[PDB]
RNA sequence: GUCUCCGUAGUGUAGCGGUUAUCACGUUCGCCUAACACGCGAAAGGUCCUCGGUUCGAAACCGGGCGGAAACACCA
RNA sequence: CGUCGCUACUACCGAUUGGAUGGUUUAGUGAGGCCCUCGGAUCGGCCCCGCCGGGGUGCCCUGGCGGAGCGCUG
RNA sequence: AAUGAGUCCACUUUAAAUCCUUUAACGAGGAUCCAUUGGAGGGCAAGUCUGGUGCCAGCAGCCGCGGUAAUUCCAGCUCCAA
RNA sequence: GGUGACCACGGGUGACGGGGAAUCAGGGUUCGAUUCCGGAGAGGGAGCCUGAGAAACGGCUACCACAUCCAAGGAAGGCAGCA
RNA sequence: UACCUGGUUGAUCCUGCCAGUAGCAUAUGCUUGUCUCAAAGAUUAAGCCAUGCAUGUCUAAGUACGCACGGCCGGUACAGUGAAACUGCGAAUGGCUCAUUAAAUCAGUUAUGGUUCCUUUGGUCGCUCGCCACUUGGAUAACUGUGGUAAUUCUAGA
């Protein structure tokens, strides 16, 4: 055997991300009947009965109390074709950095879109997140996604053809501007809470014939979201490049110590080999490699692996670090690095000196512009102007940056997923960039 | 949903009840009962499942001279359970909670009344047994 | 939880069982362990109920009183064959032992006899 | 992770959506003394933690992020 | 040399029938094991003996159903 | 001219290895294949050298040094101890 | 009646005892958790079965403190052994 | 290797302490080419532990009708190899730690004529007058089969 991919579910708040994810897990042999019965019992004891499927991934006390997804969660379910584990979105502008962390570390994306009256219009707005999630999914390096239409029984009349056609058209007219091809992007109308059009063809929805995709690698055409998950093209896994692990989280499990859980980006992680962390510069030896309550002897790229390193505390290594092999070339601190940011939406002028928050792979470290070198056209790296005084929305530029807080980055040419980053300021997306050169210490 | 029925209160203002959780407090001294409009000369009284304001008289020194929201979980006064059963407990007990209902402690010693368990899910979670 | 004879109640009790009472085999010699056991009185709250038929009825119940299964292996003590075959004293005792004929596909045919004791 | 509060000359830190100011110093500083000391004279000194929104313009109205300062949770 | 005035630091006294954490115990309650006196849910032997049986010749050598002797016993 | 520290074949060792000892073949002229840690007023061996600082920064286990010509700070050189 | 200024009794110990270690004119002053001997203990107490030998804990039972699973009816714990 | 030196004073003899000096024994800082030995979670927490292992054992000489193999030499109780299980023994040794413990443990000395003692070894085993002995009775393992619980090195019935 089975190949390993990873999927994010992205969408708007209250559009049914955690519920759809949990019930899809439940259909694919995720967890037995009595445990989810107990989960429903607890949900009814509090009152958020409809959030019972959300409780499969929203395990924290605060998330369960507020009914609001806060942090990333992992769960595994085996499908008809191959293995997959799924990322749950927060879906909030308050935790947009948590979302960036989650969707930066992924292969595929699921754009869940609400179909009820009112919620869809609120999702696609200046204050919405349907634009934001897709834009930063394209920014951070997710090529192939799928768009799902949820809460079809909520809209009036229920199970309507015109509503779904309108949703597909409206999503297409903007996702073509984002960069994804709607011919390749599948559109699937679903209902997570009812469990409609997930595993078996619908009977309350006869008008939906079946989506079609037109890719160069292969053409697929099915009826449900499961087969749509099965037809996702395998990613190109760069095994020969040197080992790199953007770190998701740190846990201190009793008896096995601090086990950092992160993704093998390049290379292969194995037990019994020394690793080095980039920002803290601490060397340690790996004891064992595991994933999803199962051990591994080797860790392929695009895998969520937990590995036990030796003689390091939980405070020394924290969320946002980069791990790498010490024998091979290791990731060192980036004192400064030259990147090619393209300004998307910023009302004030862009001058050299202001401080937005920048998000390379997992972490979030604010950076300061030192000077703007050249004004560059919107594509192909075509040289236009030398030493601009200020920048404005709708233009690209090459810039040299000095992060205030310790942080490590790598070039887009050596490791393509490390090169992807975005810029955030004014609680919005202000620029999209990639890194071409980097200076070490 | 379903709301709690009327029960015999038997715990007026000034009653000292046991503290059944592991907060370090030994007893709760009831100073008032939530949701009581009142009546001339009538003492506000509480049954099981009622939120009260209580100060602990003996216990850890950092909890003593303060006012804590508390919920009565056991009472010695017999009360009817709408099915002919008159039930009473060996002692009057309560737990220290917040205004949102979650307990300050983490465990409860002894049984918890069904009216209190059904109306406070967070107390029912930590109840060893429900009577 | 199985039942133990003599508990004289309905429901579950805890008993300090030593070697050879019931519902317990000791891991090491002299070990006694407290275990939960169901009382001897049977009521509605059971999963199974072992019964043994004492006397035959008027007809044959299907699948139980037909196709009688033989006991596998015969007696091994010399007196236990003398009482079975009514031997008086040393009359061809070697040969009146039961011989077990066993047959398999790849097996070349052979009979099996026990080491007769005492 | 979740919440509660605090964060303004270098400190002491008032404050008002039309003004971040003053005070005690600390320092500098003409001023003496070989040097002190002792007094004499003036000053500088603030992104209101920090970034935003609101607003005709806000430190402060609102919201975040940052650090502290208290909890509360956090078990592949 | 000492009082007084300012600033630090260290201890002392001090209402608060202060507070916290250990240790040793009076008294009350008291699980559990062990011993003693009972207790007898069951499991066996003899008396089996309603009888066909029976051989040294109704007088059984007992090869089985069966009641149950409704006692003696372990 | 002589050798190792290292690469490295084989033997040996060893339950099996490793290491040591053997032994092929490479392996040294800044032999750059680079010895450091603390000091140079006294105790206590070693500078009344030079440049900065100017009772500041700092040194100093103790005496003490430093307020514009520092044998004591910060540096270079040169010396001392192991 | 018994024991006490020939130090009883009580308290402290950052006390397991000894063979020994450091220092070294001689005399001494400190240190001995640590591989040998002897003792004690197995989270804190307590009570037991077996066996020649245990108040055993890589045996059991009960309480207390922690703490694992649970379909919430139960079940299972003791690294001051090697890691 | 039976050892001193600077500091109270304008200067001198002293008392006296401070400081210097040397060793080992813990930590730490800097540095580190070879090789032989070699301590190592004692000091604070005898605090808390996931996972894995650390106690099992058969000769000709106790019990094999497991086909799980296999010689049959063919008219035979059992050739033989042997799983499992019963039986016997061991698991009270070893290993770890130093919390408790101040005539207590412990060291030397001495006694048990005041006790017990698996095993090994050596004695003793016709010393007793008293209708199976050419060998007595029953049950239970292992094994077949029916299950229960979510679970356990849990077990019931036949
Ligand atoms: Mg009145
Ligand atoms: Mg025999
Ligand atoms: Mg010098
Ligand atoms: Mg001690
Ligand atoms: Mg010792
Ligand atoms: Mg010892
Ligand atoms: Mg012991
Ligand atoms: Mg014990
Ligand atoms: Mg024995």
């Amino acid at each position: 055997e089975k190949t390993h991919i990873n999927i994010v579910v992205i969408g708007h708040v209250d559009s049914g991300k955690s519920t759809t994810t949990g019930h899809l897990i439940y259909k694919c042999g995720g967890i037995d009947k009595r445990t989810i019965e107990k989960f429903e019992k607890e949900a009814a004891e509090m009152g958020k009965g409809s959030f019972k499927y959300a409780w499969v991934l929203d395990k924290l006390k605060a998330e369960r109390e507020r009914g609001i997804t806060i942090d990333i969660s992992l769960w595994k379910f085996e499908t008809s074709k191959y293995y997959v584990t799924i990322i749950d979105a927060p879906g909030h502008r308050d935790f947009i950095k948590n979302m960036i962390t989650g969707t930066s570390q992924a292969d595929c994306a699921v754009l869940i879109v609400a179909a009820g009256v009112g919620e869809f219009e609120a999702g696609i707005s200046k204050n919405g997140q349907t634009r934001e999630h897709a834009l930063l999914a394209y920014t951070l390096g997710v090529k192939q996604l799928i768009v799902g239409v949820n809460k079809m029984d909520s809209t009036e009349p229920p199970y309507s053809q015109k509503r779904y056609e309108e949703i597909v058209k409206e999503v297409s007219t903007y996702i073509k501007k984002i960069g994804y091809n709607p011919d390749t992007v599948a559109f699937v109308p679903i209902s997570g809470w009812n469990g409609d059009n997930m595993l078996e063809p619908s009977a309350n929805m006869p008008w939906f014939k079946g989506w079609k995709v037109t890719r160069k690698d292969g053409n697929a055409s099915g009826t449900t979201l499961l087969e749509a998950l099965d037809c996702i093209l395998p990613p190109t896994r760069p095994t020969d490049k040197p080992l790199r692990l953007p770190l998701q989280d740190v846990y201190k499990i009793g008896g096995i110590g601090t086990v950092p859980v992160g993704r093998v980006e390049t290379g292969v992680l194995k037990p019994g080999m020394v690793v080095t962390f980039a920002p803290v510069n601490v060397t340690t030896e790996v004891k064992s490699v595991e994933m999803h309550h199962e051990a591994l002897s080797e860790a392929l790229p695009g895998d969520n692996v937990g590995f036990n390193v030796k003689n390091v505390s939980v405070k020394d290594v924290r969320r946002g670090n980069v791990a790498g092999d010490s024998k091979n070339d290791p990731p060192m601190e980036a004192a400064g690095f030259t990147a090619q940011v393209i300004i998307l939406n910023h009302p004030g002028q862009i001058s050299a000196g202001y401080a937005p928050v920048l998000d390379c792979h997992t972490a979030h470290i604010a950076c300061k512009f030192a000077e703007l070198k050249e004004k560059i056209d919107r594509r192909s790296g075509k040289k236009l102007e030398d030493g601009p005084k200020f920048l404005k929305s709708g233009d690209a530029a090459i810039v040299d940056m000095v992060p205030g807080k310790p942080m490590c980055v790598e070039s887009f040419s050596d490791y393509p997923p490390l090169g992807r980053f975005a810029v955030r300021d004014m609680r919005q997306t202000v620029a999209v960039g990639v890194i071409k050169a980097v200076d070490k210490k | 949903s379903g709301a709690k029925f009327r029960i015999s209160l038997g715990l007026p203002v000034g009653a000292v009840i046991n503290c059944a959780d592991n907060t370090g407090a030994k007893n709760l001294y009831i100073i008032s009962v939530k949701g009581i409009k009142g009546r001339l000369n009538r003492l506000p009284a509480a049954g099981v499942g009622d939120m009260v304001m209580a100060t602990v008289k003996k216990g850890k020194p950092e909890l003593r001279k303060k006012v804590h929201p508390a919920v009565v979980i056991r009472q010695r006064k017999s009360y009817r359970r709408k099915d002919g059963v008159f039930l009473y407990f060996e002692d009057n007990a309560g737990v220290i909670v917040n205004n949102k209902g979650e307990m300050k402690g983490s465990a409860i010693t002894g049984p918890v009344a069904k009216e209190c368990a059904d109306l406070w899910p967070r107390i029912a979670s930590n109840a060893g047994s429900i009577a | 939880f199985p039942m133990k004879q003599g508990v004289l109640t309905h429901g579950r009790v805890r008993l300090l069982l030593s070697k050879g009472h019931s519902c317990y085999r000791p891991r090491r010699t002299g070990e006694r362990k407290r275990k939960s056991v169901r009382g001897c009185i049977v009521d509605a709250n059971l999963s199974v109920l072992n019964l043994v038929i004492v006397k035959k009825g008027e007809k044959d119940i299907p699948g139980l009183t037909d196709t009688t299964v033989p006991r596998r292996l015969g007696p091994k003590r010399a007196s236990r064959i003398r009482k079975l075959f009514n031997l008086s004293k040393e009359d061809d005792v070697r040969q009146y032992v039961v011989r077990k004929p066993l047959n398999k596909e790849g097996k070349k045919p052979r009979t099996k006899a026990p080491k007769i004791q005492r």
